[PDB]
């Protein structure tokens, strides 16, 4: 999330569709959201490489509660990673993720 | 072999059907001049389907282009691939029947019809062995609906064995092209009830949510609209052409979906659909097309499946693939849906699968669902038909041309039992 | 001598057939065009030279298929007379396959049979590849044993047919053509070894490692079961079986022909590596439930004819011992009517490892033909759903605007209830 820009438009586009529950989500649509976001912000002007890796991921309730980024690498560079790092990030990015519409919330309210 | 005789009407069938030609001749490696520049055998292994070889090996397409105006006829002959199609199979008139059912099947569309039930017959008896007939054309336009339905007619009494199924673009729910489209959508529907044996109903509001919502396009023109529709002819008729695990041609699939000869309108799909920005995060697997066809949103008509019940289904798989894979999804699909598919009707699924996937891709499947939520749209029509009819509004053309209100009424009634059958079944 | 000659209808027989064919050419050391760089004489005719034409028959309504036959690595090794096909398929329909589109092809399939016959000495029998839930698989199929019949009326006509599953299904009007076949065949049938590809794919994923199996492999299998049948017309052992032992010791009555095809030794390179299959292992695996090719819990039923084919390094004390060792099992149970079960045969010739296929090289094997009555569940399954869709009288126009009347649904429909009578008839214990 240290983009902030990105993230703030991606929590507008989401929020028509997470409140419904997992049951009648699926993985085909949001990627055209997500792929909204990154066009509508800044995040546009970036390299087109690293923009191949974003999409999103459906852990397996509440739409709040499944969705999450994935940024999959494989290749030379997945001997940085080594899919623990990957099953690290997501660990924390729950805690982000979380800490994130607890705020946008809170100034929904004010 | 199996050859399809293939007939566009109106402009909206004959942009639909210059975009399928474009999508056909790129399939099969011809060239815009007619020129094999292939590379595979398969490509001319089964040719005969929808080309006809001519002197210098050059492939004409098996197909009439009829129309009641010369603009259309004009604009696909100057544009790519207008070069391919037999100059003696653009039959058009001057009038161009404005919008109106009754001038285009009682009026010029006699004199017209007269000269391509002319050209079809040369067609046909040039053909081996006729599998059928295919017709593009638009419900709610004028030249399309009514000539489509007139030829639809003719020819099913000249060949009641053929296999006849139409690419039929019916009205929008929200928004109207047409101002008499409820007229000429419930005649042409009364029309297709018994002389089609698969009629492929398409929205274009339907397209322009994909386009927007699952191909983000930003200004999607017709051209993208055309494609997809053409990309669902070509699966189809793939099955029909390539080799496969598991082969289907259109008498398989109307086997398959028909269950009552009155109840063979059909909503497309088409699978790998993924915008340019979400192709290198999505992994295309047979569950990926299953979940994608089955998911309301990409269906291509205006009517949601949740409303109804699917009597049946056909998935018509392209690519290399494993036939576990297709039938475990169909059985998960048929069981987490248990609720939307009839209960009459075991195994609701009809399987394909073609060896030889579309260019550009490496996996592909077109959907065809035959379910009871074509009653909605057929309801639509019918109360739009009725509201117009009742305080008889844009009649007098349709009674000046030569009809009767008696021909409304039954077609209204004829419609009315067709949503009675549905919601019967 | 004892010539046989194998019939391959509709796409499932013909695929079946070219792996079948593959493992034949391997086994004899024939190359795929017909050369070699007897015991090759029950299924090859010698042309003058080095060319083995196999006593085969490809039949299809469809030129795919076909085609890709004729044009694929064995395009030189079938008599391109012998690979009949037609123009437009039976579209999973049985009447298209038995009155509409069977019949103008019946004859050159009649005509092409009798010249390989005569081409034989002494006729074993026929060994019929199809599908139940196809058009021609059924219709065609149905319409060729019948005018079998009626031409050859005394020579045995085995079937190698594919049983619908019992959860997955490629068509929707299986159950319609798989009763109609049950009818016409039943009446006009000696044995039918049955198949099921949902099984089969369970015997891949958790024998043979394989998680995304083709119908590929599910005909690398069902050959191998093929040629462990016809192994003793085709090499030497120490308990040889012809056709008509199979028809004698696996059919007790005239209706209850249905035997379920199994195979013990399915499994892959390391885990062969890593065990030491014996006769009582494979003896083990072929009565265990979950081996059986055919989705039916055996037990659920009563054996009623056990016919055990082993081939490679075995030997008859081990199998006697082993066949032993299932009678004094508890949960095996045989009908009472029948003391003895077993009909063993043995074979000198190891089973021929396809290169490019998933099993491994054994040193023994067996193919074990059980006439079940766990069956009679699967019947019931299939006339359920028959009966679901044809009191909806669902799909019915297609078969009655095809040379049929609905009249023969219901006839169909009696006689599988008659044999599913006959299933409980002949479970019962005797008083």
């Amino acid at each position: 999330l240290g983009q902030g820009d990105f993230i703030r438009h991606l929590m507008d586009l989401l929020k028509p569709e997470l409140v419904r529950p997992a049951t009648t989500l699926y993985q085909h649509n949001l990627t055209g959201i997500l792929e909204t976001a990154v066009r509508a912000t800044n995040a546009q002007f970036d390299s087109p490489e690293i923009l191949r890796r974003l999409d999103v991921r459906l852990l397996e309730d509440t739409g709040w509660d499944v969705f999450s980024l994935d940024y999959h690498v494989d290749g030379p560079i997945a001997t940085v990673f080594t899919r623990e790092c990957m099953s690290h990030y997501l660990r924390v990015f729950n805690f982000l993720w979380r800490a994130k519409r607890m705020e946008y919330i809170l100034t929904d309210i004010r | 072999m199996r050859e399809i005789v293939h007939i566009q009407a109106g402009q909206c069938g004959n942009q639909i059907g210059a975009k399928f030609w474009e999508v056909i001749s790129d399939e099969h490696g011809i060239d815009p001049s007619g020129n094999y520049v292939g590379d595979s055998d398969l490509q001319l292994e089964r040719i005969s389907v929808y080309y006809n070889e001519a002197s210098s090996h050059k492939y004409v397409p098996r197909a009439i282009l009829v129309d009641l105006e010369p603009g259309t006829m004009d604009s696909v002959r100057s544009g790519a691939f207008g070069h391919l199609f037999r100059p003696d199979n653009f039959i058009f008139g001057q009038s161009g029947a404005g919008n109106n059912w009754a001038k285009g099947h009682y009026t010029e569309g006699a004199e017209l019809v007269d000269s391509v039930l002319d050209v079809v017959r040369k067609e046909c008896e040039n053909c081996d062995c006729l599998q059928g007939f295919q017709l593009t054309h638009s419900l709610g336009g004028g030249t399309g609906s009514g000539m489509g339905t007139l030829l639809i007619s003719k020819v099913r009494e000249e060949y009641p064995d053929r296999i006849m199924n139409t690419f039929s673009v019916v009205p929008s729910p929200k928004v109207s092209d047409t101002v008499v489209e409820p007229y000429n959508a419930t005649l042409s529907i009364h029309q297709l009830v018994e002389n089609t044996d698969e009629t492929y109903c398409i929205d274009n509001e339907a397209l322009y949510d994909i386009c927007f919502r699952t191909l983000k396009l930003a200004t999607p023109t017709y051209g993208d609209l055309n494609h997809l529709v053409s990309a669902t002819m070509s699966g189809v008729t793939t099955s029909l052409r390539f080799p496969g695990q598991l082969n289907a041609d259109l008498r398989k699939l109307a086997v398959n979906m028909v269950p009552f000869p009155r109840l063979h309108f059909f909503m497309p799909g088409f699978a790998p659909l993924t915008a340019r920005g979400s192709q290198q995060y999505r992994a295309l697997t047979v569950p990926e097309l299953t979940q994608q066809m089955f998911d309301a949103k990409n269906m291509m008509a205006a009517c949601d499946p949740r409303h109804g019940r699917y009597l049946t289904v056909a998935t018509v798989f392209r690519g290399r693939m494993s036939m576990k894979e297709v039938d475990e999804q169909m059985l998960a699909i048929q069981s987490k849906n248990s609720s939307y598919f009839v209960e009459w009707i075991p195994n609701n699924v009809k399987v394909a699968v073609c060896d030889i996937p579309p260019r550009g891709l490496k996996m592909s499947s077109t959907f065809i669902g035959n379910s009871t939520a074509i009653q909605e749209l057929f309801k639509r029509i019918s109360e739009q038909f009725t509201a117009m009819f009742r305080r008889k509004a844009f009649l007098h053309w349709y009674t000046g041309e030569g009809m009767d209100e008696m021909e409304f009424t039954e077609a209204e009634s004829n419609m009315n039992d067709l949503v009675s059958e549905y919601q019967q079944y | 001598m004892r010539e046989c000659i194998s019939i391959h209808v509709g796409q499932a027989g013909v695929q079946i057939g070219n792996a079948c064919w593959e493992l034949y050419c391997l086994e004899h050391g024939i190359q795929p065009d017909g050369q070699m760089p007897d015991s090759f004489n029950t299924f090859f005719s010698e042309t003058g030279a080095g060319k083995h034409v196999p006593r085969a028959v490809f039949v299809d309504l469809e030129p795919t298929v076909i085609d890709e036959v004729r044009t694929g690595t064995y395009r030189q090794l079938f008599h391109p007379e012998q690979l009949i096909t037609g123009k437009e398929d039976a579209a999973n329909n049985y009447a298209r396959g038995h009155y509409t589109i069977g019949k103008e092809i019946i004859d050159l399939v009649l005509d092409r049979i009798r010249k390989l016959a005569d081409q034989c000495t002494g006729l074993q029998g026929f060994l019929v590849f199809h599908s139940f839930g196809g058009g021609t698989g059924s219709g065609f199929t149905s319409l060729l044993m019948e005018r079998l019949s009626v031409d050859y009326g005394k020579k045995s006509k085995l079937e190698f047919s594919i049983y619908p599953a019992p959860q997955v299904s490629t068509a929707v009007v299986e159950p319609y053509n798989s009763i109609l076949t049950t009818h016409t065949t039943l009446e006009h049938s000696d044995c039918a070894f049955m198949v099921d590809n949902e099984a089969i794919y369970d015997i891949c994923r958790r024998n043979l490692d394989i998680e995304r199996p083709t119908y590929t492999n599910l005909n690398r299998l069902i050959s191998q079961i093929v040629s462990s049948i016809t192994a003793s017309l085709r090499f030497d052992g120490a308990l040889n079986v012809d056709l008509t032992d199979f028809q004698t010791n696996l059919v007790p009555y005239p209706r209850i022909h249905f035997p379920l095809a199994t195979y013990a030794p399915v499994i892959s390179a390391e885990k062969a590596y890593h065990e030491q299959l014996s006769v009582a292992e494979i003896t083990n695996a072929c009565f265990e439930p979950a081996n059986q090719m055919v989705k039916c819990d055996p037990r659920h039923g009563k054996y009623m004819a056990c016919c055990l084919l082993y081939r490679g390094d075995v030997v008859p004390k081990d199998v006697n011992a082993a066949i032993a060792t299932i009678k004094t099992k508890r949960s095996i149970q045989f009908v009472d009517w029948c003391p003895t079960g077993f009909k063993v045969g043995i074979n000198y010739q190891p089973p021929t490892v396809v290169p490019g296929g998933d099993l491994a090289k054994v040193q023994r094997a067996v193919c074990m033909l059980s006439n079940t009555t766990a069956i009679a569940e699967a019947w019931a399954r299939l006339d359920h759903k028959f009966d679901l869709m044809y009191a909806k009288r669902a799909f019915v126009h297609w078969y009655v605007g095809e040379g049929m009347e609905e009249g023969e649904f219901s006839e169909a429909r009696e006689d599988m209830a008659a044999l599913e009578k006959d299933y409980e008839e002949v479970g019962v214990d005797s008083v």
